[PDB]
């Protein structure tokens, strides 16, 4: 509707018979490949990200943003889970870290 | 071509618009909606659904416990605009 790309903002500008928006967007450029896959079994159980995507770049998997790729650990506070993980088909075994584990463990 | 009345074909041959749409609908096939935005970005197909499962509400786990059902449910009502264009006039 304003300009091709995610709309930032727009301003307008007077003109002799009419009106000329500039429109501000964001394009996102400098795309990068990456291994995909829908959830992570752990210990029997689907973990689906909250927002964003699981990607691997090879041996290791992370949790992005779709827009901007800002990678972070898979841990229990950005996944959730939704059952056992024999009905999706694309599931990938991985590790998710929870960050209450470490601080018990150092009892 | 009868007496002074003419019609000028269009501009974008039959051919040329359905090319158009090919590439619209390889697009939104393969890359969702980034093709839109910017340089296309391919996603697979159930992941796309799954964003826009969240797009509607709904969260994205529905789909991938769900999915055979509602590629079976995509297809029949598929199949259904083919009888009811082919056969309702
Ligand atoms: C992501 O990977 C795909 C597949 O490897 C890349 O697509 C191919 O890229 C090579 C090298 O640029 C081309 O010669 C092929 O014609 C491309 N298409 C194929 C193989 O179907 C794609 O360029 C990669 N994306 C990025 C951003 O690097
Ligand atoms: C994939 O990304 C991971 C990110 O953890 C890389 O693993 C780490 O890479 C850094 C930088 O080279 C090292 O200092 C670490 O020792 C690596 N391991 C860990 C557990 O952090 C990994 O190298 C990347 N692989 C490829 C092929 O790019
Ligand atoms: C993604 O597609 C690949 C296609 O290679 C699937 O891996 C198997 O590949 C062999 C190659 O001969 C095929 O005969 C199999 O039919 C493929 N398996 C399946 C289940 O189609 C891979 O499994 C696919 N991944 C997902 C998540 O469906
Ligand atoms: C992820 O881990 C599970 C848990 O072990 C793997 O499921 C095993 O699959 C093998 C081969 O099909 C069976 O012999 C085992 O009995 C399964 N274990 C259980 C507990 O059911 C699963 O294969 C792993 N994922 C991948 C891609 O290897």
């Amino acid at each position: 509707f304003c300009g091709k790309g995610y709309h930032l903002m727009s301003f307008p500008q007077s003109a002799p018979h009419g009106v000329v928006f500039l429109h501000v967007t964001y394009v996102p450029a400098q795309e990068k490949n990456f291994t995909t896959a829908p959830a992570i079994c752990h210990d029997g159980k689907a973990h689906f990200p909250r927002e964003g995507v699981f990607v691997s770049n090879g041996t290791h998997w992370f949790v992005t943003q779709r827009n901007f790729y800002e990678p972070q650990i898979i841990t229990t506070d950005n996944t959730f889970v939704s059952g056992n993980c024999d009905v999706v088909i694309g599931i990938v075994n991985n590790t998710v870290y929870d960050p209450l584990q470490p601080e018990l463990d150092s009892f | 071509k009868f007496n002074g009345l003419t019609v000028l074909p269009p501009l974008l041959t039959d051919e040329m618009i359905a090319q158009y749409t090919s590439a619209l609908l390889a697009g939104t096939i393969t890359s969702g909606w980034t093709f839109g935005a910017g340089a296309a970005l391919q996603i697979p197909f159930a992941m796309q659904m799954a964003y826009r499962f969240n797009g509607i509400g709904v969260t994205q786990n529905v789909l991938y416990e769900n999915q055979k059902l509602i590629a079976n449910q995509f297809n029949s009502a598929i199949g259904k605009i083919q009888d009811s264009l082919s056969s309702t006039a």
